[PDB]
RNA sequence: CCGGGCACUCUAACGGGACUGCCCGCGAAAGCGGGAGGAAGGAGGGGACGACGUCUGGUCAGCAUGGCCCUUACGGCCUGGGCGACACACGUGCUACAAUGCCCACUACAAAGCGAUGCCACCCGGCAACGGGGAGCUAAUCGCAAAAAGGUGGGCCCAGUUCGGAUUGGGGUCUGCAACCCGACCCCAUGAAGCCGGAAUCGCUAGUAAUCGCGGAUCAGCCAUGCCGCGGUGAAUACG
């Protein structure tokens, strides 16, 4: 029982929010409230998408929400046609006339979130779990990256006890705060239980 | 002190005389961390026993301590069966130390209604030689000279 | 928690005291913040997450 | 030291089929849920069942009980 | 003319000016001696111009806020200390060796959970 | 001391006021 | 010095020998030495044949005392004890009423304890 | 009387936003004072770590409203020729009362 | 308070500063003892941070979840009641048993927080809780606000008391639809045990223990003496 969030420590220094604005008293909860609502969508219909962050920012009623995808041509679609539809639905449930923003993100195996999502993706058609994990953390070091690491949950394979699972490279040291360490966490729902998949990576020194 | 000495800490001189004794007496008197009360009660207890008997109480108080401080006393050492009473010396750390505390227990211990009166008494009984202090101080040395056939103990 | 249990989200009381505060995201019962409208927990993992700007870890 | 401290609060259902009561004469037993209330002068000489929670118990009411509440003649626990 | 010397004690701040005079010394519309009235420990903070010879030689005019009056006390010390450097530095060869321009780091720490103020953890029984 | 609520040290530890604390 | 129903105080300060008096504490007594004009510091054997004529005056008849105090209370528990009030069941049972816990430290009402085993 | 109330929970972003006004504001106007820091809002925030309890765990995070103050003296048009909108920061707030 | 000014304390953003660098000593080295200089040193003080794993530790009663049971029913609404029960037993605490004390006037010095019907200066009424009126503060400007121990003055005189406030009778305010079960608070009266605690056992090595008040979260209200922070004064001792 240790080993708190690493992202959490890390807001102040070396990682910044998901949602960067500023609010009062009786501004802040309704508003938090809208940002859960936002993410909640997202993660309804872009999850197979390739999407890992999205970032909120406010200034005046003026909204600004940023797509991070792995897969672009899902989000934009043919002739943009799916902009519209989830770009409509966003403004369908608030009402502040809010625009939404599509940015790229190179080597999806450099993202420690889709890194997650990606052995989880394994996992639920039961792969074998350790070949994953040592790819990923292959796919993490064959560009850069000075560390990876992967963690999963009990119950692999299908086994009746819960085991824990393994296979880092490199160098991950969460305990110092220093060098950018992302973090990405992945839940796959089988019929023998539920599989929680810890993706860390470790990139860049100052 | 399993690692270090456990190095003394230096106490801060007095205002009034500029003798550290003074300052140690007067946080033996403190409680609560009231060292202001306990300076004037060890300052009004100074007045009286300069006025009650005609002497400064700079030399009363230092040959009253002085009276105080025992020789010898007891240790408590375990072997073959239950533990037996050692004797042996003091430090002079831990004499000024004791004598300090009996001071402060023996003056409380005392009738007179207001503390200043029962420091200054105290201090002039301990300083003629008599009083509750100089008693238990000589109740440790009887300890001593006592079960003196454990003298082969020392450790 | 339960779905009908925020029955307070509806509010009409019938009277004002019946009024608390059931954090949003979890459906808290007992233990809720006001001021984030979320609960211990779910204000601990919102602010590990980051979603919660300003929120830094305190250490003085 | 107990204290309402004006309108001496009397729920509406006991209040307004009480006072219809007393004007056809007096009534036999009563049904009473709501302990709430404060016991009124008019009251006396009635006979008001009240809930325990499970129970319904007959209380006479009398002068000397007026300031006081129905239920403290319904006692909830049961010991001994 | 004047010269100042600040100190700082325990969260107390006493802007401490000295001139030529008498050895009058006065705090916020107060005697030194009518602000700190009956307080045994009320002489160290014109202590540090006693290896200077001041009192006599000396005046002064005190500003002093925050904290305690013992924190008071102490800050007029150094700040004392430092307006006597300010005016004459050679008084330092008699300053340090007595310790009156160092400032005492010594500060209340902060609780901490899982006890009651700081240190004192709670009381066990039966273990 | 601090359990007698009518007496000025007692009302201090409440916070309350009253006529033996009264607020100013 | 007797002022109200059998009450002799002696050899203090008048307001605090008051208190001695069956229903009279520091407020009462206060309030007796202001308004029949005595110096509250006074001893009781300093007092005068007229100050004390008046504070008998006072005291002796504006509030109930002593044995009528005492049988008002004692009445006022046989009165909520013989109507079937709650409180008067929590009196009759020998149990605290301003609604404290019972489970622990009930004490004060209860009487010594007497441990049954376990 | 121009005050310029800039509040954040960044405050780096308060720096850089205020010191770009005060920029803009001084190829135009006085001796303007320029930007003063004000004391900061700290709403701390104690939770108990993990559910169903372990009680003596509890953490701590703390979120912090930081003010600055501007108290720009006699301007007239060119200082608001680059005041209208030209900034980058977006967690910043401005606010602005005579 | 004004004119005015930033030097000062301050507020808050970036920096400087400590590295066994200098010297003596010892040593093969790291390093150790001592000294100067310095605000500060040998990790300057305090946090945040808790390794591979352990105890089949803890909660599916936060959440999510794999299986097994429920379906006019465990689901669902509402009223009342309950989680507050008492012949007992332990745990954690609060207040105390007093004269280094209690109470009464008078007066001085904190930091950290909180407040748009929310904090509520001020006038009036009331012994009071509180009520009426009403100013200001979108709060380094207003308000909570008085800090408390302390200082001087006074009374108490070793006594179950001017210690201690439990219990109980009566009167009354307030939040609230509503205080019988079962709230806090004010006033009058009642004024219990307790006069330093058996075997045993606990915390703390420096601003620490001890003591003193203040604030906060949750909350209409509050059974908070809890919890989480803040500063005031300020020890004893460590042979081993
Ligand atoms: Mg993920
Ligand atoms: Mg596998
Ligand atoms: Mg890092
Ligand atoms: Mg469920
Ligand atoms: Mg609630
Ligand atoms: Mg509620
Ligand atoms: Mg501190
Ligand atoms: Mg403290
Ligand atoms: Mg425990
Ligand atoms: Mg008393
Ligand atoms: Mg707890
Ligand atoms: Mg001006
Ligand atoms: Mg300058
Ligand atoms: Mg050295
Ligand atoms: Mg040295
Ligand atoms: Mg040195
Ligand atoms: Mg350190
Ligand atoms: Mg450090
Ligand atoms: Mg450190
Ligand atoms: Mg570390
Ligand atoms: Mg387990
Ligand atoms: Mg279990
Ligand atoms: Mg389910
Ligand atoms: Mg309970
Ligand atoms: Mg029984
Ligand atoms: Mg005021
Ligand atoms: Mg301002
Ligand atoms: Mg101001
Ligand atoms: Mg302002
Ligand atoms: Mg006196
Ligand atoms: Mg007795
Ligand atoms: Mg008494
Ligand atoms: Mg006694
Ligand atoms: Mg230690
Ligand atoms: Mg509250
Ligand atoms: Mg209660
Ligand atoms: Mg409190
Ligand atoms: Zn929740």
């Amino acid at each position: 029982g240790n080993k708190i969030h690493p992202i959490g420590f890390r807001l102040g220094i070396t990682r910044d929010w998901e949602s960067r604005w500023y609010a009062g008293k009786k501004q802040y909860r309704h508003l938090l409230l809208e940002d859960q609502r936002i993410r909640g969508l997202l993660e309804k219909e872009l999850y197979s998408a390739g999407l890992a962050r999205v970032d909120i920012e406010r200034a005046a009623d003026n909204v600004a929400v940023t797509v991070h995808v792995a897969k672009p041509g899902v989000v934009i679609g043919r002739g943009g046609e799916r902009i519209r539809v989830l770009r409509e639905e966003l403004a369908k449930l608030t009402g502040k006339n809010v625009a939404l923003n599509v940015q790229e993100v190179q080597n999806p195996n450099l993202s420690a979130p889709l890194v997650a999502q990606r052995v989880a993706e394994q996992i639920e058609r039961r792969f074998a779990v350790r070949r994953a994990i040592k790819q990923a953390v292959q796919r993490v070091m064959e560009s850069g990256a000075k560390g990876a690491k992967v963690i999963v949950s009990g119950r692999i394979g299908g086994a009746e006890q819960a085991r824990t699972e393994w296979a880092a490279q490199g160098r991950v040291p969460l305990h110092t705060l220093r060098a950018n360490i992302d973090y990405g966490f992945a839940l796959a729902r089988t019929t023998y239980g539920v599989l929680g998949v810890k993706a860390y990576i470790f990139l860049g020194e100052v | 002190a399993r690692r270090r000495r456990a190095e003394v800490r230096q106490l801060q001189p007095d205002l009034v005389y500029g003798d550290v004794l003074v300052t140690a007496f007067i946080n033996k008197i403190m409680r609560d961390g009231k060292k202001n009360l306990a300076a004037r009660i060890f300052y009004d207890a100074c007045k009286i026993i300069q006025e009650k008997t005609g002497q400064e109480p700079l030399k009363v108080f230092k040959q009253a301590v002085e009276n105080v401080k025992p020789r010898m006393e007891v240790r408590s050492r375990r072997v073959g069966g239950a533990n037996y009473q050692v004797p042996m010396e003091v430090s002079p750390r831990r004499q000024q130390s004791l004598a300090l505390r009996w001071l402060v227990q023996a003056a409380n211990q005392r009738p007179e209604r207001r503390a200043a009166v029962r420091i200054a008494h105290e201090l002039m009984d301990a300083a003629e030689g008599k009083g509750g202090a100089v008693k238990k101080k000589e109740d440790v040395e009887r300890m001593a000279e006592a079960n003196r056939a454990y003298a082969h103990y020392r450790w | 928690a339960r779905k009908a249990l925020i029955e307070k989200a509806k509010r009409t009381p019938k009277f004002k005291v019946r009024a608390y505060t059931r954090c949003v995201r979890c459906g808290r019962a007992r233990s809720v913040y006001r001021f984030f409208g979320l609960c211990r927990i779910c204000l601990r993992e919102l602010a590990h997450k980051g979603q919660l700007p300003g929120v830094r870890k305190a250490s003085w | 030291p107990r204290s309402l401290k004006k309108g001496v609060f009397v729920d509406d259902h006991l209040l307004e089929k009480v006072l219809e009561l007393n004007a056809k004469g007096e009534k036999r037993l009563i049904k009473t849920w709501s302990r709430r209330s404060t016991i009124v002068p008019e009251m006396v000489g009635h006979t008001i069942a009240v809930y325990n929670g499970k129970q319904h118990v007959p209380v006479y009411i009398t002068e000397n009980m007026v300031g006081h509440k129905l239920g403290e003649f319904a006692p909830t626990r049961t010991y001994r | 003319e004047q010269y100042y010397g600040t100190g700082r004690r325990k969260e107390a701040v006493a802007r401490v000016f000295l001139r030529p005079g008498n050895g009058k010394v006065t705090v916020n519309g107060q005697d030194f001696n009518e602000y700190f009235q009956g307080l045994v420990r009320a002489v160290a903070a014109l202590e540090p111009l006693r290896a200077v010879d001041a009192l006599g030689h000396f005046d002064a005019y005190i500003t002093v806020r925050g904290g305690g009056k013992s924190g008071q006390i102490d800050a007029i010390k150094l700040g004392i200390a430092r307006a006597l450097v300010q005016y004459n530095p050679d008084y330092r060869a008699k300053l340090k060796p007595l310790g009156f321009l160092t400032r005492d780091a010594r500060v209340v720490e902060r609780k901490k959970y899982g006890k009651h103020k700081a240190r004192r953890a709670p009381q066990y029984s039966k273990r | 001391g601090k359990g007698d609520r009518r007496t000025r040290r007692g009302k201090i530890w409440r916070g309350t006021y009253g006529k033996y604390r009264p607020r100013k | 010095a007797r002022i109200a129903g059998v009450e002799i105080p002696r050899n203090k300060r008048v307001d605090v020998a008051l208190t001695y008096i069956y229903g009279i504490g520091k407020a009462r007594a206060k309030e007796a030495l202001e308004k029949t004009g005595i110096n509250p510091a006074t001893r009781v054997k300093d007092l005068t044949e007229a100050e004390v004529v008046r504070l008998r005056e006072y005291v002796e008849n504006t509030w109930k005392l002593e044995g009528e105090l005492r049988a008002e209370v004692a009445a006022n528990i046989k009165r909520l004890m013989d109507i079937g009030c709650y409180r008067g069941l929590r009196h009759r049972r020998g149990l605290p009423v301003r609604g404290q816990r019972t489970r622990t430290n009930a004490r004060t009402r209860k009487g010594p304890r007497k441990t049954v085993a376990g | 009387k121009i005050r310029i109330k800039l509040r954040g929970f960044d405050h780096k972003t308060l720096d850089a936003s205020a010191q770009k006004i005060v920029e803009a504001a001084r190829r135009s106007g006085a001796q303007v004072s320029g930007p003063i820091p004000l004391p900061t809002r700290v709403r701390r925030f104690t939770v108990i770590r993990g559910p169903f309890k372990h009680k003596d765990s509890r953490e701590h995070f703390e979120l912090r409203t930081h003010n600055r103050l501007v108290d720009i003296i006699n301007p007239n048009r060119k200082t608001i020729e680059q005041l209208m909108t030209l900034d980058l920061p977006t967690g910043v707030e401005i606010e602005i009362k005579t």
